[PDB]
């Protein structure tokens, strides 16, 4: 699914290549990405994730994990 | 807004969210985005890469500033 | 400098392609070498005035481009 997901941004990133600044293209993607705007703020809060590897180590119980 | 949500992610990937522009086949000036290894954006960094650059930089301004100076880079 | 620059690369195109020195001497050679009945009116023109040392012909300012849009 996630490989799925790059190979679709993708295609919005070789949607974009050709923009102007306000072109039509690119503002119709903000106005998807704000028509699913939530729905998108789904997926942009999955990557909260290491990172919070050292919350691990504020209280560690046997070095290989473990909490 | 959308992004001011989103920001921890731009945080993130800015150290090696890599940018340039090109006059690219339009003439108008695209400006391409591409990754960069976390590696890349280090080796140029600490070692003689970085003083290597700085003698490039003396040996284009103080002898190309010209045709080449775009090349030779 | 900074003017041709808006055009890419450029001014060291002004400086060959355009100007380039050398061929007001290229030119110069080319009037006196050439039949005064020969002259086409501006090699005629400019012709007259180099005789005349006025020297206006040499361009001041304005250039092609600077004429031009």
């Amino acid at each position: 699914l996630l490989d799925l997901q790059k190979d679709m941004v993708v295609m919005l990133l070789s949607l974009l290549e050709g923009n102007v600044v306000n072109g039509m293209i690119a503002r119709q993607m903000v106005d998807m990405l704000v028509e699913s705007s939530s729905n998108v703020e789904m997926i942009l809060k999955f990557f909260d994730m290491i990172v919070g590897s050292e919350a691990f180590q504020d209280y560690v119980t046997d070095p290989r994990g473990l909490i | 807004n959308f992004l001011e949500l989103a920001e921890s992610i731009l945080e993130y990937f800015r150290p090696y969210l890599g940018r340039i522009e090109i006059m690219g086949a339009s003439r108008r000036i695209e400006r391409i985005y591409f990754e960069i290894s976390e590696t890349n954006r280090a080796q140029w960094e600490m070692p003689q890469v970085k003083e290597s650059k700085r003698q490039f930089i003396f040996d284009v301004v103080n002898e190309g500033g010209e045709a080449e100076k775009m090349e030779l880079f | 400098s900074d003017y041709f620059d808006t055009t890419p690369h450029g001014f060291e195109t002004h400086t060959l392609e355009e100007h380039n020195l050398a061929n007001y001497m290229f030119f110069l050679m080319y009037l006196i070498n050439k039949d005064e009945t020969e002259h086409t009116g501006q090699e005629s023109y400019v012709w007259k005035m180099y005789q005349e040392r006025c020297w206006d012909f040499f361009p001041a300012g304005d250039c092609f481009r600077k004429q031009y849009e």
